[PDB]
């Protein structure tokens, strides 16, 4: 096709500027701005109208001059080319590779904002993922089509349980009623506004155990332009999508830090002047954290799946700040790090009684897991819950001296912390962590775990505790 | 052990010439199919 | 031990792109010296002409003196001046009717504006 | 047919000139694609509509054509079992011909005009007829659906179709002035459809939660509002009422929320039990959504297209429950529009007319008679999601004002795993005092006097806890101990419910009666021992708290045994601590 330029640049200021004429390009537009030194910026349309159209620059503006400058029209709707050797590389964010190899061919050239989902297309979420992590995997477990976020604070090892959750996150197809030759799956991993040092780390990681063949990378680092950690997770999921629903690959997304992305949200929308929100945010951050998030899911008929899990850092560990406060409205549960298990040296530091999946009460049973798989973590839950509020009461009361069987909940409050939730860097499987949880449960086998009825005490109960 | 990994390489770079040398019959005709597409 | 994957994969993906990279070198030649075939005015003659389907109203188009007169059936039916720059092979660029508007029709450019559709049929066809 | 051209695009908002004699509200096809926009701004020859679909791709100079009529929908046999987008396309039908992702410009009918209905009139030639009469009926999924005369048309019927089976285009009944009168009729989704009177609510909205049913209870005619941080159960008590409440038809609107919850709905509803009727559960349900990530326009057009639809079912005579899944995302939405519109925005970025819409939207729900004579009904009951969990926010207070119960759902009660998580201490029902003649006559003649004394007791025993906070539990009377104790029971054995157990998911009136009265039997006799110098130690150790907590997991079935068993044992234990 044929390069149509327009120089009929009439106002700079900030990130936008006017185009006259121009009413040839659509809105949402993807245009190259050429200045007089012959560099290219990248630019979109926001605004468009007979008189003239806006276009915001994804660079800075220096530069540019109204006398020079050239703006021509990429194409009409953002687009990604996408194709299956995508696997094992690493990108930009703004889809460029930065791993050193050539580029790929692209096989399909799709949209980057997608297209939603119908809800009659869609399925439930039926399969569950074996992360590796015990208080995930038996009382907030990860479904194949969920979309769970972990919550996390500035000072909480939040990469670390991200990447461990990379490696060892695994489908389980031997315990599936549907036994078979495990499906592909691959982990498409998104960093938005990350530093050298933690993509150092990630890189690491990733190399050191292989699980980069079987991973896509979109690295944007803190120092890129703030546009492309807008555009990372678009790229992220489109690429996810296409593997998912045109290769049946079971696809896990991993989003490093949405507080940096909704801080460039926030950046480029008082850059556009809009209507503020809660503190500063723009008034659409629900719009487009959902126009993120609701991609993730399962669709009839097609075998392939995508999983999300959103790493946040929640400011000030304030859970009512809007970015955790929108993304807990949007997703099907949260994942919550706890400060004070951090200070006692616990890794992962989940605290379990704030956590919560959504997805997890038609993920686990017959055929999926173990059967006594859902009736375990209520008997966790509830036990650790006992615990905590015992010594919640002992520090008001500031008595020791208390009833015989509150000191069994300390006890097991204190074993289930410095065993099942503190396990380190073990890839423990679902089977392990079921072991574990019912060592755990050396509480009375009826005067106590009686808050879910279970005749499985008489299949697993009686274990002593003993490690590997 | 070195020697998985000279072999991988060795055989890697085989491969790289090998699929070089399949691309060579068919260069000019995908020249010529590029030439024809991109003329008016 | 499992590097072996990644040095084959890395392999046969440097060379494929040189044999691409490769490729276009050989098409970006061979679409260089168009002039030098007689049927060049034939093919110049469309090429400017799709600037004034793309452009509705042109003021002036520009392109190397030597290729200006061979297009000048749409100067006389359109009405635009035939401007001169040398710098401009292979290529016809025009003007619009305030002047803001222009559009470009250089080969390389088209070449470079295809290369990223066309590719993937290359690809394919190459192996 | 006034046609204008495309003169300004920004995000959702089009300015359309050359569109001088379009009028305000009325839908407009923006672009080639034709995509449905309504006009909310007009402004010399130029007119601002807002479009319900994704704008991205729109050029300049496109054409914009006005249907001269405003935001209508298709009235009539169909709608059941069905799911419809927020402006009542069929999302079925929509996959059949698009695929899995839903692409803008689709046009599609509302109500399937290929499908045969059993047309049984009522009317005779001659016969004068008014808006709101009967025409005929149809058999739907065994409801009698009633023909109606369009609200605004009266006259007299010259010809009626014998009988057998028609579509919803073919007219039935032609009236002497040539009107012709179909199966189905259009009606504006921002106008209430008229109603003869408004009736008092004297009957109750059964939920099938107890601590809803019964500390709070909604009339079948009212409003509620369930307001709540994320997590905390909205949607998970949305559900509980489409599957278990008393209401004759009911009608969810996804208003900008997830769509596996949708999903959800679709896939499980046509497995359930119609509580009322017996037949499938989707038979009863029709469901407007309008994901978080669809247009965002298209969530105030999905309210109003399930407010319409509710009210057209009440007119026909059945009570019928409106769900909205979050008004919040409609409050969102037009503050979107607002600012595209450039409006001053009123408090928290809201247009200063927010409660306004709010309050209308509301209003429609109510117990009336019909223009037919009948007697109907619509229950709304609107979720609210507060920022942050702030109630102070512009949208929880403007709903507080108008709704007649408030259903406070609490985050520290979602966090513990304590469902429904109702903060019984902040919510309140307007209804509960006119619903007391029916509580007499249909449940038990003291049942008011149960619930005070339960109410009561919840009181003292949130009271207590300041003290048990201040002194500690160890340090304060057996009766204080025992009303702890007691507050306690009440809570974890009947206000907790668990919304997933095969039993527990549904409660009785009868059972939730049942259950009030073994605790205050139970407290009484215990009270009696502890003045009886009994120990407290042993009355917490009797069995029979086991009996009360196993209760409701007793299915509606066996209930009334059990309940007698457990009256006896309360007795015994306490005659055997002589
Ligand atoms: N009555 C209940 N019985 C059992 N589990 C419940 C109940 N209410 C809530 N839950 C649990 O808590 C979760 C929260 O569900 P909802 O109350 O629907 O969330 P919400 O109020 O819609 O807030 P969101 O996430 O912003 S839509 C559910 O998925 C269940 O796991
Ligand atoms: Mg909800």
């Amino acid at each position: 096709l044929l390069k149509k330029e327009y120089t009929g640049i009439t106002y700079i200021s900030g990130p936008l500027l006017f185009v006259e004429n121009a009413k040839d390009l659509a809105y949402g537009a993807i245009v190259d701005i050429k200045d007089g030194t012959g560099r290219v910026r990248g630019g979109q349309v926001i605004e468009v109208s007979e008189e003239y159209a806006v276009i915001q620059v994804f660079e800075e503006t220096t530069g540019l001059d109204l006398a020079t400058t050239s703006v021509s029209l990429v194409e009409d709707v953002a687009r990604l080319g996408v194709s299956k050797e995508m696997l094992g590389r690493r990108f930009n964010g703004i889809g460029k590779p930065i791993d050193g190899l050539p580029p790929i061919t692209p096989e399909k050239r799709l949209p980057i904002t997608g297209l939603p989902l119908n809800p009659v297309a869609r399925r439930k979420p039926e399969q569950f993922i074996q992360t590796g992590i015990s208080t995930i995997d038996v009382m907030n477990t990860l479904v194949r089509g969920q979309k769970l976020p972990i919550f996390s604070g500035s000072g909480l090892p939040a990469n670390e349980i991200a990447a461990q959750i990379a490696r060892q996150a695994t489908v389980r197809p031997d315990l599936s009623g549907e036994g078979e030759k495990e499906e592909p799956f691959a982990v498409v991993f998104a960093a938005m506004g990350i530093t050298q040092r933690e993509l150092s780390y990630f890189i690491q990681e990733f190399e050191r155990t292989g699980a980069l063949s079987r991973s896509v990378l979109f690295l944007n680092k803190a120092d890129d332009p703030t546009i492309e950690r807008i555009l990372t997770p678009r790229m992220a999921l489109t690429v996810a999508e296409y593997l998912a629903f045109e290769h049946d690959y079971h696809v896990l997304v991993i989003l490093t830090d949405m507080t940096n992305y909704c801080e460039a949200l926030r950046e480029i929308g008082a850059a556009r002047e809009e209507i503020p929100g809660r503190r500063g945010y723009p008034g659409y951050m629900y719009t487009d954290l959902a126009t993120i998030y609701e991609r993730a899911g399962v669709v009839e008929g097609k075998k392939g799946s995508v999983t999300q899990i959103p790493i946040l850092s929640m400011p000030d560990d304030d859970r009512t700040h809007p970015i955790p406060d929108l993304t807990g409205y949007i997703t099907e549960g949260q994942i919550q790090l706890s400060r004070e298990l951090h200070r006692k040296g616990i890794y992962p530091p989940i605290d379990p009684l704030p956590s919560l999946s959504r997805l997890m009460n038609n993920g686990v049973g017959k055929g999926k897991t173990r059967e006594d798989h859902k009736q375990v973590s209520d008997q966790l839950y509830s036990a650790y819950a006992n615990g905590v509020d015992i010594r919640k009461l002992v520090a008001i009361i500031g008595e020791d001296a208390l009833t015989e069987n509150d000191r069994r909940y300390l006890q097991f409050a204190d074993a289930f912390e410095r065993f099942f939730i503190n396990q380190g860097q073990q890839n423990r499987s679902i089977e392990e962590s079921l072991q574990i949880a019912w060592a755990l449960l050396s509480m009375l086998p009826q005067g106590e775990l009686k808050r879910i009825s279970k005749d499985h005490i008489g299949k697993y109960y009686g274990q002593k505790l003993e490690e590997i | 052990t070195e020697a998985l990994l000279a072999r991988y390489r060795e055989r890697a770079e085989a491969e790289a010439k090998a699929v070089r040398e399949k691309a060579m019959a068919r260069l000019d005709e995908a020249v010529a199919l590029v030439l024809k597409e991109v003329l008016p | 031990e499992s590097a072996g994957e990644l040095l084959v994969a890395t392999a046969r993906t440097q060379a494929r792109g040189e044999v691409l990279e490769e490729v276009r070198r050989r098409v970006r030649e061979a679409l260089e010296a168009l002039p030098q075939k007689p049927e060049w005015p034939e093919v110049v003659r469309k090429l400017a002409l799709e600037a004034l389907e793309a452009l509705p109203g042109a003021k002036a188009l520009v392109a190397n003196p030597e290729d200006l007169p061979h297009l000048e059936a749409l100067a006389r039916e359109r009405g635009v001046e035939l401007q001169a720059e040398p710098a401009l092979r292979l290529g016809v660029r025009a003007v619009g009717a305030e002047g803001k508007t222009q559009v470009e029709n250089s080969l390389l450019a088209r070449l470079d504006r295809a290369w990223d559709a066309l590719s993937s049929k290359v690809a394919q066809a190459l192996w | 047919m006034i046609q204008g051209v495309i003169q300004k695009i920004a995000g959702p908002a089009v300015i359309a000139k050359g569109m001088l004699g379009a009028r305000m509200y009325d839908i407009c096809k923006v672009g080639e694609e034709g995509l449905v926009g309504e006009i909310i701004r007009l402004d010399g020859d130029t007119a601002f509509v807002q479009v319900y679909e994704d704008t991205s791709g729109l050029k300049v100079g496109e054409p914009v054509v006005s249907t001269g009529l405003p935001l209508a929908v298709e009235l009539g046999p169909g709608m059941l079992n069905g799911i419809y987008d927020g402006i009542q396309r069929p999302l079925e039908r929509i996959r059949e011909k698009t695929g899995i992702y839903i692409t803008r410009g689709v046009v599609v009918h509302a109500l399937d005009r290929e499908k045969k209905w059993a047309w049984t009139p009522m009317v005779k030639p001659g016969d004068e007829v008014r808006g709101g009469m009967v025409l005929g009926t149809v058999p739907e999924f065994g409801f009698t659906h009633k023909i109606l005369v369009p609200p605004d048309v009266r006259g007299r019927v010259k010809e009626v179709k014998p009988a057998g089976e028609y579509t919803v285009e073919e007219p039935v009944v032609v009236l002497e002035d040539g009107t012709e009168l179909k199966m189905y009729h259009t009606w504006p989704v921002r106008r209430a459809r008229p109603v003869q009177r408004k009736l008092d609510p004297n009957t109750p909205f059964l939920t099938g939660m107890r601590i809803l049913d019964v500390l709070f209870p909604v009339a079948m005619g009212g409003t509620a509002a369930i307001p709540g941080p994320f997590g905390a159960g909205k949607s998970v008590t949305q559900q509980s009422l489409a599957k278990w409440s008393n209401a004759d038809v009911v009608v969810y609107v996804g208003c900008g929320e997830r769509g596996n919850e949708m999903t959800d709905v679709l896939v499980e509803f046509p497995e359930l039990t119609d509580p009322k009727t017996g037949g499938p559960l989707m038979h009863r349900t029709v469901l407007i959504a309008n994901t978080s990530n669809m247009p965002v326009a298209a969530r105030e057009a999905s309210i109003y297209v399930g407010v319409t639809i509710a009210e057209y079912f009440r007119d026909q005579g059945f009570s019928v429950a409106l769900m909205a899944d979050s008004t919040s995302r409609w409050a969102e939405a037009l503050r979107e529009i607002s600012s595209r519109l450039e409006e001053m925005p009123a408090e928290e970025g809201y247009p200063p007319y927010l409660a306004a819409r709010l309050a209308a939207f509301y209003e429609r729900a109510g117990k009336v008679i019909t223009l037919g004579g009948e007697e109907g009904a619509v229950t709304i009951v609107g979720a609210v999601s507060p920022p942050g969990g702030d109630m102070s926010e512009p949208v929880t207070q403007s709903t507080l004002r108008i709704v007649g119960a408030f259903w406070r759902l609490d985050a520290s009660l979602a966090f513990r795993r304590h469902f429904p998580a109702i903060n019984w201490n902040g919510s309140y029902s307007l209804f509960t005092s006119a619903l007391d003649p029916w509580y007499r006559e249909n449940v038990a003649e003291d049942y008011p006097e149960l619930r005070d004394a339960i109410s009561e007791l919840l009181q003292r025993e949130a009271g207590l806890q300041e003290i048990v906070q201040l002194v500690g539990p160890d340090a304060l009377q057996d009766a204080e101990r025992l009303v702890i104790e007691v507050g306690r029971i009440i809570r974890e054995d009947f206000l907790q419910q668990n919304a997933y157990h095969e039993v527990d998911a549904y409660c009785s009136m009868k059972k939730a009666y049942g259950i009030m009265k073994m605790i205050l039997a139970f407290y009484k006799e215990a009270e009696a021992a502890i003045k009886r110098g009994v120990s407290i130690d042993e009355i917490l150790q009797l069995p029979v708290l086991e009996r009360i907590g196993r209760a409701r997991y007793v299915s509606e079935e066996e209930f009334p045994a059990y309940f007698e068993e457990a009256m006896k044992e309360i007795q015994g234990a306490f005659k055997a601590l002589a």
